[PDB]
């Protein structure tokens, strides 16, 4: 059985998405070096695959709401060096995570997590998981009900 | 739309 | 500063991508219940944001190459219910990871990781990170050189 230890939540973050980056070597390097140069600490980093139709993908990261605009302006100032097509910024996200161990051999845990949020009408914006954590972002105004649903689904937070 | 078997560099 | 303990590599996985999933509640649930019903263990799940232009996004997960086909077959059988447009399957991936702790206070680490791979011409197909790991997928034939590059870049 999986060991599930807690549900954590954070409403202190913003999401920055670099849209339309060529899926070619060196492009993620330019994005992250720009963010490092701006001295912006980054929490979640996510990039899914490109498809043949445009040969591009997006990179998202989260950071504190306080420094989000500095990250955006740094990237924008290098938009032609880097070659992305647009930046998206969302300072109204909540992050919620199920924390535990041994989840790889239990895909029902990931199913349950998503089913719990669905049951209360919470839209899942972004997902990043591992064998020790399932994390999602949702609208910050939906965070509370997400947390409660997860407490109930996993028998946590008593 | 048919499943794409990717990664092979082939038809 | 951060601590970096090693570089991990894995050539045993495949990636399944559910393309064009509706970005409304309940759809990730349908995907993952299907995968769980198929008895397919999941290593990593990644879903980035929809863009407003289509109100859809993709979900990728990795699993062992031995069970990928069962996952594809199961999802394919639920195309109407789940409402995706396409499945992509790639069983030619390598997973390479930088292992450590305390990386969130050091954005230079993620940059260096990507610079190390770029400099040897490894394309980063997918990225997922945590407090303790930066993981990417690349072509399996690029895996060895990615490993060597990270070893050198981080003194590991
Ligand atoms: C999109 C970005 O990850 C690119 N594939 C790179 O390797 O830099
Ligand atoms: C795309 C998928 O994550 C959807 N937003 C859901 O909540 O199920």
């Amino acid at each position: 059985d999986p060991i599930l230890t807690g549900v954590a939540h954070d409403r202190s973050e913003a999401k920055v998405t670099i849209v339309g980056l060529p899926d070619i070597p060196g492009y993620a390097a330019k994005v992250f070096r720009a963010v490092a140069d701006a001295d912006v600490n980054i929490d979640m980093v996510l990039q899914n695959v490109s498809k043949v139709e445009d040969g591009k993908t997006d990179i998202t990261f989260t950071c504190s709401r306080d420094v989000g605009p500095a990250a955006v302006e740094k990237l924008d100032s290098l938009r032609n060096e880097i070659g992305f097509s647009q930046l998206l910024y969302d300072d109204h996200i909540g992050k919620v995570s199920l924390i535990g161990a041994g989840m790889r051999s239990h895909p029902g845990v990931t199913a349950t997590f998503c089913e719990a949020l669905a049951a209360v009408g919470v839209n899942i914006e972004l997902i990043s998981t591992s064998e020790i954590r399932i994390s999602v972002l949702c609208r910050d105004t939906e965070l509370d009900k997400a947390v409660v649903a997860l407490h109930e689904a996993f028998g946590l937070g008593g | 739309e048919a499943t794409v078997y990717a990664g092979t560099g082939r038809l």
